[PDB]
């Protein structure tokens, strides 16, 4: 179900999220969730991590220039390719978590690309893109996409 | 779930200084990226990764087939580093994305470094 899988994301998220490290940590993570998604509701709602920090989640424009510094951590969805690179063409430079809701593009771009769907949810992880995000992401972050 | 937060200073392995970066029409490694590569290999095999995409990339010089081939042998000299690394052949897939796909501005001599690169990729 769609609520099950929006709930499921929402946990590898916070998952992912304990494995990184950024430079200046914010007093609350500022989380954007950019273009047409299936499973970000739960996301929307707001979050808490387990080191006592808010999440705070909202929606904003693919063609905003500055989501490089209004968020921490970027949660894209379902983008054509000319979006896609106006999306990372804003973000580059700057420290930010960037997770794809579908596993496909993940050749450039996003640091870890969702599979939602299946019996549980998996990812791949883009390590060249991870070294060029500005944030410090560690390997055992890996072990979530498995068993 | 949350146990990243138990981490302390040991093993972040992937930061900026964990790019794979070649030379202007360069497809090997030197001693400073292979010594870079193995530290990858041996962080992803301690977590119990056994199976990588690599995917080798060019700057936007030349034609295009050049690049396509460049991007190609690219990926297989650190495939090589993952076999000696310990990281089991058939486990190991490379693409060739030659000059299709860059993270960085072709415009100037800074960015089309970077664009210089083999991507490795963790499989679901």
């Amino acid at each position: 179900s769609i609520e099950q899988r929006s709930n499921a994301v929402s946990q590898v998220l916070l998952g992912i999220f304990s494995y990184v490290r950024w430079p200046k940590e914010p007093a609350v993570l500022q989380l954007c969730v950019v273009g047409p998604t299936e499973y970000a509701d739960g996301l929307l709602r707001g979050m808490v991590q387990a080191n006592g920090r808010r999440v705070h989640a909202e929606r904003r424009a693919v063609d905003n220039p500055d989501l490089g510094t209004l968020c921490n951590v970027i949660y894209l969805g379902v983008v054509d390719e000319r979006e896609r690179q106006q999306v990372f063409r804003s973000l580059a430079g700057h420290p930010v978590l960037s997770i794809s809701e579908r596993g496909t593009e993940c050749s450039v771009g996003s640091m870890f690309c969702l599979n939602v769907g299946g019996p549980r949810i998996t990812f791949e992880a883009n390590l060249d893109s991870i070294a060029r995000s500005g944030v410090r992401v560690h390997p055992s972050v890996l072990k979530l996409a498995r068993r | 779930q949350e146990q990243g937060f138990e981490l302390r200073d040991e093993g972040w392995e992937f930061g900026m200084s964990s790019k794979v970066l070649f030379g202007n029409n360069l497809d090997r490694l030197n001693p400073d990226s292979r010594n870079t590569l193995t530290k990858i290999a041996r962080a992803l095999l301690a977590v119990d990764i056994d199976k990588v995409r690599l995917e080798g990339h060019t700057d936007n010089y030349g034609d295009e087939g050049y690049n396509q081939k460049l991007s190609e042998r690219r990926a297989e000299s650190v495939a090589a580093v993952f076999r000696e690394a310990g990281m089991p052949a058939a486990n190991i897939e490379v693409r060739g994305l030659g000059m299709s796909k860059p993270v960085a501005d072709n415009k100037t001599r800074a960015g089309r470094s970077e664009n210089r690169r083999v991507a490795i990729i963790v499989p679901a």
